[PDB]
């Protein structure tokens, strides 16, 4: 549910979405 | 079984790796002799405490770096910003 609001919310704020492609690239 | 099982794709390297982007993203290391210092420790230990937590909460590495990134995210865009 909270999941759900920040996810739904943030994926609306793509810094979110570079910051997951760049944790993706940084770590492992 | 375990951590969710997912475990076995987060090795030890990975999880400290992820502390470290935790700890760069709330404050950037200048050098790493700056973990020394009790007010960078402290980032270390939260960073740590975060990482635990959400390892120990998500049923997935999916979910984790969810939740990982979805914090240093709060951190700046909900907190300071």
């Amino acid at each position: 549910t909270d999941s759900q609001k920040r996810r739904e919310i943030l994926s609306r704020r793509p810094s979110y979405r570079k910051i997951l492609n760049d944790l993706s690239s940084d770590a492992p | 079984g375990v951590r969710k099982g997912w475990h076995e794709h987060v090795t030890q390297d990975l999880r400290s790796h992820l502390v470290h982007k935790l700890v760069q993203a709330i404050f950037p290391t200048p050098d790493p002799a700056a973990l020394k210092d009790r007010r960078m420790e402290n980032l270390v230990a939260y960073a740590k405490k975060v990482e635990g937590d959400m390892y120990e909460s998500a049923n997935s590495r999916d979910e984790y770096y969810h939740l990982l990134a979805e914090k240093i995210y709060k951190i700046q865009k909900e907190l300071e910003e």
